[PDB]
RNA sequence: AAAUAUGUAAGAAGUCCUUGUUACUUAAUUGAACGUGGACAUUUGAAUGAAGAGCUUUUAGUGGGCCAUUUUUGGUAAGC
RNA sequence: GGAAUACUGCCAGCUGGGACUGAGGACUGCGACGUAAGUCAAGGAUGCUGGCAUAAUGGUUAUAUGCCGCCCGUCUUGAAACACGGACCAAGGAGUCUAACGUCUAUGCGAGUGUUUGGGUGUAAAACCCAUACGCGUAAUGAAAGUGAACGUAGGUUGGGGCCUCGCAAGAGGUGCACAAUCGACCGAUCCUGAUGUCUUCGGAUGGAUUUGAGUAAGAGCAUAGCUGUUGGGACCCGAAAG
RNA sequence: GAAAUUGUUGAAAGGGAAGGGCAUUUGAUCAGACA
């Protein structure tokens, strides 16, 4: 022999796991996010987009749309650390939405069915829109910080 | 940091085990501590450190000092347990009946006993006779009967003994031991 | 042996733990037992008293041999009777036949009293005995019978 | 204090228990009402300075 | 073979009876400690009406906190707060008064601050920083039966059946407040007002007697 | 295995304790004391602000 | 005539009753010492603490010390 | 007259932001919510999602940058010292062995113990075996001549583990080894006492004494071995001037 | 066929020494683990 080998060997039997007490309990947002209301996005693809928030989905994310037509984001996920929510706010009472779940956006170019639904809800949106001026071109133009600019004091 | 009030990381100072490397012992050791554990019996617990015992302070008891014991009133029929050597003793000319229960016997004592028709037992045969000691009467033999100790607290006025190889007059006895030399002690 | 020893432990250790100020010197105190009365008199009275000096007569060709004369005490006695021999004659105690012992070809010198020996007869022989031994040999009607 | 200590017990034994015969500290003190009536608090202040000499 | 549940329905039961008998015992002292405090308050103000003054009792019950380290302390300070049970900075332990230790924090002034704790920090000290000697080795409080097992032999089966016997003084407080193992604080979180901890609280230091102030300081440390 | 503080982890306040249920539920923590009318004597008065 | 320091005491090895031993001691079975027999438990006799207490053997190094507050001698003084 | 408010204190009132940690590994406990079934934040993190699957993270290394860092060895109260040795590197380089010992420990046998001067024998310096002596121990005390260890259950008293008896238990009693304290008895020395007797100066019974011993008072030793310690030896290593 | 010490080659750094500690950038270099 090269070494003598050990008196005691370990076991290789794992143990099973001591029964956790951590239930998944849901999430409540802050009050500011309310469905209809504009966001800010602050990071990702699309960031510094300016985008109407449609639903809270039951992984936490948010729904949002651009309207496509306004800004060129489509439906889509965005997650609510990672958004500014302003206080401005269209109506969202015409806007289906049932539709939407973690589930439609199972990776597995574009689905017809999504250029579709992209569709009927983004006219519902503009619909709404139009009718505060200056709200779409809003919609329509990134923001940004200009120098000067203190986030922890600009009201949004 | 804290003001200690006592010295920090202290042995007890007690064996724990003995220091013998006898397997025998060991197991005998291995019996006791079981026993000392699972019996609540205090004479489980005086065994099992008495086999820790270094030879010295376990002083070899003779069969004259366990007959002696046996005169114990009401004590007779006792069993003498000695975690220790057990010595003949010429000096006793009538030896008792009972049991003694022990590590040794030397030749002469176990004959003595068994003469008279006694037993001896070792530790393990006593355990299973008697598991919370019932019945039994331990004995010690004297630790301050070694030479050793003779010598131990010398100085003047204490009378304990020179440590001192050839003996005779001429070997101290003179200035220091008498009024007549110097002095004295 | 050198393996299971301090002074491989105190390799790497300057001073061979004997102290960097006081060292190991050659003889600090003197050589042997030095200064017995000056600087180790303290040592000497206490631990060695009686050392110094002189007590009785000197004895000129002294022949320990002269002086031979080994103590037996009763508290023996029966020791040098054999076993199976010895229970034969401690029943039967008795006058017109006990048991002789020679406590010289034992090689004893003298007899002296310890402690007790039962009531059997014994007949001892020796050079010499202490009153109470040989009191105490006729208490259990021996006697003793002087030899040379 | 002992030949005391045997007598208040005895004294209580034999009557129905209640004893408490160890020594004590100063307790601190009990509340008190101090009444004003015919001692209402005169106001001092301290002193100027002076040289008597 | 039952127990089962069997023996389980011996010991839930048993264990909820001795929960009712703490849940009307810490409804009693609290009845007792209101109306305790009311009837002060009712005193001064009838004392006041009838023109003359109540002056309440001495406090009975004293808070000590050591305050300094451990290096450069006179040998009978020192003893002293071992004998208190304080031998490291920040830690503390609860003094009924009487003269025969009035003296020792005469002695020690210098080195510990402390004062007159109320109800609520007497409580908070407990419920976090509470530990039984059992044995030794220091438990924490945490469940009721630990302390039932090792005081109740005094009465006391709860954790705030001790609190109830340090705040009163009551009749068994020195082994009730032996039980407690010398709480350990922080540092003040505020800090600790004051430029300089070696001066006398009247001398705008840290140390000594600082009466009722010693409530804000021990929060802030515990 | 880990010390959980009674004084923020309800469970074991509740655990040491089952009075806290009928303390905060009978508020107890904001209790409204008596209102009375006793007013001092005028030598209390005076005496506090004489000179 | 202080302050600071400092001796002893705060019980079971304790208190009470009864009445034995001797060559000491008394005018004296008087005393002194040591006892036998009987009465009373932990509020059994202040506080606080006690990672327990007691005991034994053997042996190293060390036996140039220096500093600070206070007390303090010599010196004009000194990092004396 | 009637409110407010400040100040201090309390709440087992509610509630937001941020940071570090996530030890443990079936179940077992104390609980909380529920009419209940269940549920839970109650004896220590899980759920969901993505990116990479490699120098990406991580290690090593060189450099750069922030803050920090005096030359070690030594003797000394105090050294980085304007105190000493050391230019560099390899290789040697200092508490040893022996006689005789103390304490401790392990082992054999035990009132004994020690085969190894020698003898027998041998697979030959081994292993195996052994008669007689000797050594140390089993007796002490005196300068010596010399004498020499039970009044007693080998003593009384007090504490004492353990054991025995009673009691469900707490306790109460019985016995009590080691050990400790204390008062006594025994042996020798010393000093008194001086019976029966006597080759009339021998003999020294008996009972004593603030004296005294390294003693007795139901033995503990002998031997091998080890660490540490002791003495003599070149004696941890190197060193005089000298004789 | 080590080390002191040397030549060459390659890489680096260098405003009155150099070497060191905690930490990270940058270069170089590398183990493991993925499935
Ligand atoms: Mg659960
Ligand atoms: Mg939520
Ligand atoms: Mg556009
Ligand atoms: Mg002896
Ligand atoms: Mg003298
Ligand atoms: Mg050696
Ligand atoms: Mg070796
Ligand atoms: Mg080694
Ligand atoms: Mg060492
Ligand atoms: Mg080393
Ligand atoms: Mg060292
Ligand atoms: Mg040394
Ligand atoms: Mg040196
Ligand atoms: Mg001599
Ligand atoms: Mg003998
Ligand atoms: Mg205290
Ligand atoms: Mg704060
Ligand atoms: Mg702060
Ligand atoms: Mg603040
Ligand atoms: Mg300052
Ligand atoms: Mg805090
Ligand atoms: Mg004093
Ligand atoms: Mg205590
Ligand atoms: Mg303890
Ligand atoms: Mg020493
Ligand atoms: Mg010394
Ligand atoms: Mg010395
Ligand atoms: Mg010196
Ligand atoms: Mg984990
Ligand atoms: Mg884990
Ligand atoms: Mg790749
Ligand atoms: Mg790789
Ligand atoms: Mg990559
Ligand atoms: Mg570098
Ligand atoms: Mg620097
Ligand atoms: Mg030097
Ligand atoms: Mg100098
Ligand atoms: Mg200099
Ligand atoms: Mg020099
Ligand atoms: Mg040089
Ligand atoms: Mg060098
Ligand atoms: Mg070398
Ligand atoms: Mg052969
Ligand atoms: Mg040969
Ligand atoms: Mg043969
Ligand atoms: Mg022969
Ligand atoms: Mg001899
Ligand atoms: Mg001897
Ligand atoms: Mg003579
Ligand atoms: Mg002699
Ligand atoms: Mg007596
Ligand atoms: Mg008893
Ligand atoms: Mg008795
Ligand atoms: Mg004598
Ligand atoms: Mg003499
Ligand atoms: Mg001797
Ligand atoms: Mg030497
Ligand atoms: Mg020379
Ligand atoms: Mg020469
Ligand atoms: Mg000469
Ligand atoms: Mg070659
Ligand atoms: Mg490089
Ligand atoms: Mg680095």
């Amino acid at each position: 022999s090269a070494q003598k080998a050990p008196k005691w060997y370990p076991s290789e039997d794992v143990a099973a796991l001591k029964k956790t007490r951590k239930a998944a309990r849901p999430q409540k947002l802050r009050a500011s996010l309310v469905p209809g209301t504009v966001l800010i996005l602050l990071a990702g693809r699309f960031r510094g987009k300016r985008v109407v928030y449609l639903k809270h989905l039951e992984d936490n994310t948010l729904l949002i749309s651009g309207p496509f037509k306004v800004n060129g984001v489509p439906l889509r996920r965005v997650n609510a650390r990672y958004v500014i929510a302003t206080s401005t706010k269209v109506s969202v009472e015409g806007v289906n939405v049932e539709k939407f779940n973690v589930e439609y956006f199972a990776k597995e170019e574009i689905k017809a069915e999504r250029v579709e639904d992209q569709k009927v809800v983004d006219k519902a949106l503009i619909a709404e829109i139009k009718k505060t001026p200056l709200l779409k071109q809003y919609l329509s133009a990134s923001f940004s910080l200009k120098n000067g600019d203190k986030p922890h004091m600009l009201k949004f | 940091g804290i003001d200690h009030t006592s010295k920090q990381h202290k042995r007890s100072g007690h064996r724990t085990a003995p220091k013998s490397d006898n397997v025998y012992l060991k197991l005998l050791v291995k019996l006791y501590t079981f026993l000392a554990r699972r019996t609540d019996a205090p004479f489980n617990k005086v065994v099992l450190k008495a086999l820790f015992l270094s030879k010295i302070n376990r002083p070899p008891v003779s069969v004259s000092r366990i007959a002696r014991a046996l005169k114990q009133e009401g004590a007779a029929n006792k069993t003498v347990v000695v975690v220790g050597t057990v010595t003949d003793d010429a000096r006793i000319f009538e030896f008792p009946k009972t049991t003694v229960a022990a590590l040794r016997f030397t030749a002469g004592a176990r004959a003595k006993i068994v003469k008279a028709g006694g037993e001896c037992i070792t530790l393990d045969q006593l355990a299973v006779r008697a598991p919370k000691g019932q019945n039994t009467l331990i004995l010690r033999g004297p630790r301050n009967s070694r030479e050793a100790v003779r010598h131990f607290g010398m100085g003047p006025h204490k009378g304990k003994a020179p440590r001192i190889l050839s003996t005779g007059r001429k070997f101290e006895r003179a200035r220091g031991r008498r009024r007549s030399k110097g002095f004295k002690v | 042996p050198s393996r299971f020893t301090k002074t491989r432990k105190h390799r790497g250790h300057v001073s061979a733990g004997k102290g960097r100020i006081g060292k190991h010197r050659k003889h600090p105190g003197g050589r042997g037992m030095a200064g017995g009365q000056h600087h180790h008199r303290i040592n000497m009275d206490k631990y060695h008293p009686g050392y110094f000096g002189k007590v009785g007569m000197r004895y000129f060709h002294k022949q320990q041999a002269h002086f031979w004369k080994p103590v037996l005490n009763l508290d023996k006695l029966w020791t040098l009777i054999p076993e199976d021999k010895r229970d034969q004659y401690l029943k039967s105690a008795s006058k017109e036949t006990a048991p002789v012992i020679d406590t010289l070809a034992a090689g004893y010198g003298k007899i002296l009293g310890k402690g007790r020996i039962p009531n059997v007869p014994v007949i001892v022989k020796a050079r010499f005995v202490s009153k109470l031994a040989e009191e105490k040999i006729r208490a259990a009607g021996g006697v003793v019978e002087l030899i040379a | 204090r002992v030949k005391a200590n045997a007598a208040k017990r005895a004294e209580a034994k034999a009557q129905g228990v209640a004893v408490q015969l160890k020594r004590q500290p100063a307790q601190p003190r009990e509340s008190r009402i101090v009444s004003t009536e015919g001692n209402v608090p005169q106001t001092l202040a301290p002193v100027p300075y002076e040289t008597f000499i | 073979a039952e127990q089962v549940a069997a023996e389980r329905a011996a010991r839930k039961a048993a264990n909820k009876e001795k929960r009712a008998i703490i849940l009307e015992r810490n409804a009693a002292y609290q009845k007792e400690y209101e109306t305790a405090e009311r009837n002060i308050i009712q005193a001064k103000r009838d004392a006041k009406a009838a023109g003359s003054y109540y002056v309440e009792a001495q406090h009975k019950l004293v808070f000590v906190v050591r305050i300094k380290g451990i290096n450069k302390i006179p040998p009978k300070p020192r003893k002293v707060l071992q004998l208190l049970r304080l031998t490291r900075i920040n830690s503390g332990t609860f003094v009924k008064v009487t003269k025969a230790t009035l003296e020792l924090l005469k002695l020690i002034e210098p080195y510990v601050a402390y004062g007159y704790p109320s109800y609520s920090t007497i409580r908070q000290l407990v419920y976090k920083r509470g530990f039984g000697k059992i044995n030794k080795q220091r438990v924490p409080l945490s469940d009721n039966a630990i302390i039932e097992a090792n005081l109740g032999k005094y009465g006391i089966l709860s954790i705030d059946d001790l609190i109830h016997e340090i705040i009163t003084v009551g009749p068994h407080f020195k082994q009730a407040n032996n039980f407690l193992w010398p709480f350990k604080l922080s540092n003040p979180s505020g800090g600790w007002g004051v430029p300089r901890k070696f001066k006398h609280f009247i001398q705008g230091g840290s140390f000594g007697n600082r009466e009722e102030f010693i409530n804000k300081l021990v929060k802030s440390m515990n | 295995v880990l010390k959980k503080n009674p004084l923020k982890n309800k469970q074991v306040l509740l655990r040491l304790n089952p009075y806290a249920k009928v303390f905060a539920a009978e508020k107890l923590g904001s209790k409204k004391a008596e209102k009375t009318g006793t007013k001092p004597a005028a030598v209390f008065t005076e005496t506090l602000k004489h000179d």
